[PDB]
């Protein structure tokens, strides 16, 4: 057989790789972890060196005390008990204050309070970290196509936790931190909704979350098709077009007509994979805020 | 109704983002052709964009496309057909010609830099602290051909530095010389590295490198050009 | 027409059937005998869809829909107004897939590149094989297939989730779901992160691979690489429908039931089933 290029046939290793340093702040470096021969067969053995400001600490400290939140819950649901704790593991859930308690932050603890705490953490968490993508970018002279990406998905996030419960004046609308439990509130929330596939931006939704396995397979595939031709080395295919960037171009041409350029084809793999979020948020947040019934909707509006 | 407002809006929107995203990638290959080489008649109801330019690295200039469209190379090829949408058959040897799976880019007659501006790609033996980490070290295996024969021996690695991975495979010949073979063409036995693109005679015909310690893009293209040629023309030599 | 590097590729050879005879091109399109095996089936699709319309009594493509025979009528064959049409646009749809996808092993044996698209391509009709074909065979009528309408193809769906509660349930398609959700994100981020190399910071110089790498390991600690990330990509896409292949397979044939319950088998464990306290004791 030809060799295909999934896994490396050879690996080699060199001086641990500390990065470009541009305007990044050197003391927030660490060093290098370990290197894994595992990873290496698919993809690099290096794990480390990792930034970690101010920003970071925040982050990831906020990040951690979100999980210390929801899983003191659960020890508590479990009784203290470790059997329980892991045979009741998916069941257990932190559920938002009842909607007689409005928006207000006026709930017990052990009734909506708790959760309210874990959603605070759960929010500088996120965001600070969106802080961390652009400012990441920012120091090595980047663009800020990640921070922007990232955006997309905290928009649906923020809809369905923040900005829809807050214009439907209570939190009870927003989604529980539990395994079982948000699938049931994502199941529930279609029923009570006239069926959420007659959401027109749910089913747009679908195209691009579709879409980007159909473009990743495509795009993958592609690169890899053309990986004897140094295909991958995609940023210096876009200063100086290649037979890898020619060969992949043709194959598409030929197949269906018209095709990408090297650059062009990151255009269209962004958006396909943004816009999943984006519509996605936009459906949710006029569920129940203007649309209560999207069955009934769709029969009043083509 | 809002939601109506809301969907209406979206579909200009992906309207206009799909004509968008469609320009982008008319940066390169565009105004289309006749197959003389002359502008088509019929470009399509898209038209080409505003040009962007790309500021290039360590002093390399910058690329403003789109811009003139060029091969900057000779085409051994001759039409086979009085009309439009035939192949085009080559008029000498395809593999010596790089046409066809044959094909090179007139890519930069100069190496792609790093980050630093070091060269990308180097043989191990020229690569400070880089060696063989996992698997069956190539170096020392005999090269065979598809004709299951001998074309020669692999002398070194040449590795990506700042990717830290494995690029090509250096082949001594018969006589003496070397030449890079593209690590995703071959396969690394336990006792042999066997290349199934190219039977043994094939070997001495792979494009050569003027400089013995880098490659250029130019002589990548070729080279991988060569190599990827062979699965197309080698076949009758060919035994699988 | 041609793109202004493209005759050079256009060489006769490559073709699995009929030498030279469909070694040609119409505009862009490589034609090759799987070209003409294409438009043979998909036409003959078509057409049946357009007659079938007519005998459903609409044109419009919001209510055009192609039933699948009852589940009367078994594995057999059945009347066209009655099922039949679906049964032979069937076997059209997986004529011009699998024709497609030769057709892309022909074009990348004339351009000299890998098999990857086409074997990726492969995974897609598998998951439309096992809708169709694979599961309704293995459940005994052609009736559990999904039928060809815009809408009606969506109740379908539902109609088929909602026989087992709450399909979430289904173990196979949480995997799946999660495969499909971290490739939209890895999508996100290779995209997003060629762009801002390319693009860098209003005057400076185009960044660099190792750039990228830096971003990452700053950023999470671990940068899986140029070569990587696309096989990352690769593998998250064609998982999500492998998994989805496997959570339909195996749903009204091993398991039939209803989803949720299957995780009782988790919850009854001998050791820790009669413990009191938490959710369940
Ligand atoms: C419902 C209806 C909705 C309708 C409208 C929906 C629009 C969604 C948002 C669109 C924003 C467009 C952003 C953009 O242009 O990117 C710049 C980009 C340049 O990127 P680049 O050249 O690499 O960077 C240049 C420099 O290096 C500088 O690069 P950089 O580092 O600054 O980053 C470049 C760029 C590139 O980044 C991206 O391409 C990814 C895009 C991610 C955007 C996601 C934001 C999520 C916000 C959530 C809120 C949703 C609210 C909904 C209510 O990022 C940005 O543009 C900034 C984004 C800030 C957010 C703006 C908030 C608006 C909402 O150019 C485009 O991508 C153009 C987009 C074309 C859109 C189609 C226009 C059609 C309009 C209708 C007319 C058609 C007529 C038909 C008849
Ligand atoms: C995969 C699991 C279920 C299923 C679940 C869903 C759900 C749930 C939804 C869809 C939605 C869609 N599905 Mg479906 N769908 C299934 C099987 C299929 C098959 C098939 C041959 O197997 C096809 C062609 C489609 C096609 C479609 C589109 C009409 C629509 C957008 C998809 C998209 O962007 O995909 C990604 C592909 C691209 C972005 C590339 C573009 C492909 C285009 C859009 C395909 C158009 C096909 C055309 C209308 C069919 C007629 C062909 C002609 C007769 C020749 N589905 C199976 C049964 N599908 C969504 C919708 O809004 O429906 C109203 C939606 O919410
Ligand atoms: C019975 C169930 C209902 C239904 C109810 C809903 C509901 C309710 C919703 C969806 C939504 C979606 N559904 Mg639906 N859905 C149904 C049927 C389907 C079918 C199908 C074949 O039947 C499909 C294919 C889909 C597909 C989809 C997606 C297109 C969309 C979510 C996109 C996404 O990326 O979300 C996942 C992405 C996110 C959640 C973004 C998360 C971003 C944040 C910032 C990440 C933070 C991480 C945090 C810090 C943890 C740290 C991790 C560390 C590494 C440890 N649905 C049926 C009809 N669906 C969502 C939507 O947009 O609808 C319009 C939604 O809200
Ligand atoms: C655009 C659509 C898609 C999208 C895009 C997207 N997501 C993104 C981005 C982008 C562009 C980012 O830049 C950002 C990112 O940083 O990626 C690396 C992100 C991101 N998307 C994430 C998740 C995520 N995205 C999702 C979805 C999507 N993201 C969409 C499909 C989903 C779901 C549900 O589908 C999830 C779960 C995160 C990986 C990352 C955002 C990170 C973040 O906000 O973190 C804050 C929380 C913490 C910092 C807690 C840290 C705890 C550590 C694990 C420390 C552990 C120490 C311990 C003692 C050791 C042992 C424990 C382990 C074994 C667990
Ligand atoms: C395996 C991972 C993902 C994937 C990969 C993938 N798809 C691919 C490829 C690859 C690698 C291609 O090479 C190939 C391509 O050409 O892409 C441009 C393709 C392709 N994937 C496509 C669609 C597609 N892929 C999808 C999914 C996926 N594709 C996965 C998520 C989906 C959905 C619904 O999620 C769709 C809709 C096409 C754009 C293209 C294949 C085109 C093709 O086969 O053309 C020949 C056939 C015709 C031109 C028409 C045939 C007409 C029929 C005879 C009648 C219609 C019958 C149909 C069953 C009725 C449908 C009614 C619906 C409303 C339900
Ligand atoms: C880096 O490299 C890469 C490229 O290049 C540089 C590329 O281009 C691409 C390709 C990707 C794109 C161009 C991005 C856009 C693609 C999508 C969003 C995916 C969805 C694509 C479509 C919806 C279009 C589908 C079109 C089809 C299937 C063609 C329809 C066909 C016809 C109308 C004609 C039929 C032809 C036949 C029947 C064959 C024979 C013809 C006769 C007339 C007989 C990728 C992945 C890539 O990675
Ligand atoms: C220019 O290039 C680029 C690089 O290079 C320079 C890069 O570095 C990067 C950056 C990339 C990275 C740093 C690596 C990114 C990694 C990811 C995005 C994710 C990788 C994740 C995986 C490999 C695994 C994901 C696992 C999944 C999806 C499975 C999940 C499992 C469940 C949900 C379990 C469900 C429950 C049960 C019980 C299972 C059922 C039980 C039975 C059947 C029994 C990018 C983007 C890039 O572009
Ligand atoms: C989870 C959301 C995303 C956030 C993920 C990032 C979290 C990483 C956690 C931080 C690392 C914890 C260990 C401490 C870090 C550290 O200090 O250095 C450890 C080492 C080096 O040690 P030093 O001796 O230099 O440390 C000096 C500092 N002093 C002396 C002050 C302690 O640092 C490292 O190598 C970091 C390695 C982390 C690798 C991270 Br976890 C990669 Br493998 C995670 C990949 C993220 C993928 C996200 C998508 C999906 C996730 C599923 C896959 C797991
Ligand atoms: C999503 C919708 C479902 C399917 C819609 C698209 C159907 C398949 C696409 C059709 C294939 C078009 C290629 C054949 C047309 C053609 O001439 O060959 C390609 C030509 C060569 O012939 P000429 O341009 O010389 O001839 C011009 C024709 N007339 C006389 C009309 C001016 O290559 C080109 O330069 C034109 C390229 C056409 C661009 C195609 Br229509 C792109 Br915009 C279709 C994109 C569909 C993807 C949908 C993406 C979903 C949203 C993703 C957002 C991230
Ligand atoms: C930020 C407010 C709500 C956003 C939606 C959060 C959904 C919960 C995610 C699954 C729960 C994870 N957990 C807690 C079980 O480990
Ligand atoms: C791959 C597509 C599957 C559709 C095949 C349908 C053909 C059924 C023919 C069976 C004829 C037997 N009989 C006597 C009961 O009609
Ligand atoms: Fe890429
Ligand atoms: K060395």
């Amino acid at each position: 057989a030809e060799y295909q290029n999934i896994f490396s046939q050879v690996q080699v290793r060199g001086p641990a790789d500390l990065g470009m340093t541009e305007d990044v702040n050197l003391a927030n470096r660490s060093g290098v972890g370990p290197f894994s021969t595992l990873l290496g067969w698919f993809g690099n053995a290096q794990l480390g060196p990792i930034y970690l400001g101010s920003l970071g600490v925040l982050s990831l400290f906020s990040g951690l005390m979100w999980f210390f939140t929801i899983g003191i819950w659960f020890w508590y649901q479990a009784g203290w008990n470790p059997a329980v704790f892991l045979r009741d593991l998916f069941f257990f859930s932190l559920e938002p204050p009842a909607p007689e308690y409005g928006l207000s932050f006026a709930a017990p603890l052990k009734e909506g309070g708790l959760w309210l705490i874990a959603s605070f953490f759960m929010f500088v968490a996120v965001w600070s970290w969106w802080g961390r993508t652009y400012l990441r970018a920012q120091a090595l002279g980047m663009g800020k196509h990640t921070a922007w990406a990232f955006l997309s998905a905290i928009w649906l996030w923020m809809v369905l936790g923040f900005i829809r419960p807050i214009l439907m004046g209570s939190w009870s609308e927003a989604v529980p931190y539990g395994i079982f439990s948000h699938l049931d509130w994502t199941n529930n929330f279609s029923l009570v909704h006239g069926n959420l596939f007659y959401n027109p931006f749910h089913g747009l939704s679908i195209a691009f979350l579709y879409g980007s396995a159909l473009l990743f397979a495509m795009h993958g595939a592609t690169i890899l098709a053309v990986s004897r031709f140094g295909g991958e080395r995609e940023l210096e295919q876009i200063a100086d077009r290649g037979t890898a960037a020619e060969r992949a171009a043709l194959f598409w041409r030929w197949t269906m007509g018209f095709n990408a350029t090297m650059e062009g084809i990151h255009r269209w793999a962004i958006w396909m994979a943004v816009l999943v979020t984006l519509t996605g948020g936009i459906g949710i947040l006029l569920s129940g805020t203007v649309v209560d019934n999207w069955y009934v909707w769709g029969q009043n509006h083509g | 109704d809002l939601a109506s407002l809301a969907i209406y809006s979206f579909w200009i929107f992906l309207a206009g983002l799909i004509y968008y995203l469609q320009t982008e990638n008319m940066r390169e290959g565009y105004p289309l052709e006749n197959e003389d080489g002359t502008p088509a008649a019929n470009q399509g109801p898209f038209p080409l964009p505003k040009p962007k330019t790309f500021i290039l690295p360590h002093g390399r200039g910058t690329l403003t496309v789109p811009g003139p469209e060029s091969e900057d190379r000779p085409i051994a090829l001759a039409r086979t057909a009085v009309s439009e949408g035939f192949p085009h058959a080559p008029t000498g040897d395809p593999m010596k010609d790089g046409v066809g799976p044959a094909s090179w880019v007139a890519r930069r007659d100069l190496p792609e830099l790093d980050g630093h501006g070091h060269n990308k790609i180097k043989p191990m033996k020229a690569a400070a602290g880089f060696h063989v980490s996992a698997g069956k070290n190539p170096i020392g295996l005999p090269v065979r051909g598809c004709d299951l024969e001998i074309a020669g021996k692999v002398v070194d690695i040449w590795v990506d530095i700042p990717e830290q991975m494995a690029r090509f495979l250096e082949v001594e010949l018969k006589d003496g010389s070397t030449r890079l073979l593209p690590m995703q063409m071959v396969k690394v036995q336990s006792n042999r590295v066997h290349v199934n693109a190219l039977s043994s005679d094939l070997f001495a015909g792979i494009p050569t490198i003027k400089s013995p310690t880098e490659v250029t893009l130019l002589e990548e293209d070729k080279i991988c050009g060569y190599v990827a040629g062979g699965l197309m023309y080698a076949a009758p030599k060919r035994k699988s | 027409a041609l793109l202004s590097f493209e005759r050079k590729y256009r060489v006769p050879g490559g073709t699995l059937v009929g030498g030279n005879l469909f070694d040609f091109w119409v505009g862009p399109f490589y034609v090759g005998f799987f070209g003409v095996a294409t438009f043979f089936f998909a036409a003959l699709g078509i057409i049946l869809i357009a007659w079938s319309a007519v005998l459903q009594g609409t044109w419009n493509p919001q209510l055009i829909s192609v039933y699948p025979p009852a589940l009367e009528y078994g594995l057999g064959g059945a009347p066209l107004a009655k099922g039949g049409l679906w049964q032979i646009i069937t076997i059209c749809a997986t004529g011009a897939f699998v024709s497609w996808a030769l057709r892309e092993v022909e074009i990348c044996r004339k351009l000299g590149i890998g098999y990857h698209i086409p074997f990726a391509f492969a995974f897609a009709i598998l998951a439309y094989l096992t809708l169709v074909l694979f599961r309704p065979v293995m459940m005994g009528a052609w009736g559990y297939a999904f039928p060809y309408g815009i809408w009606t193809h969506l109740d379908w769906v539902s109609n088929t989730g909602y026989t087992y509660g709450n399909f979430h349930y289904n173990p196979a398609h949480m995997i799946a779901i999660s495969f499909f959700f971290t490739n939209a994100l890895a999508l996100a981020l290779h995209g997003a992160l060629v762009l801002s190399a390319a693009n860098p910071e209003k005057g400076k110089e185009m960044r660099t691979p190792d750039h990228e790498d830096t971003f990452f390991r700053d950023l999470v600690g671990y940068s899986i690489g140029t070569l990587g990330i696309h096989r990352l990509g690769l593998l998250l896409s064609l998982s999500a429908v492998f998994f989805s292949a496997l959570c339909m397979i195996i749903t009204g044939t091993i398991w039939f039931d209803q989803w949720v319950d299957w995780w009782q088998w988790w919850v009854k464990l001998p050791w820790w089933a009669n413990i009191p306290g938490g959710i369940n004791g």
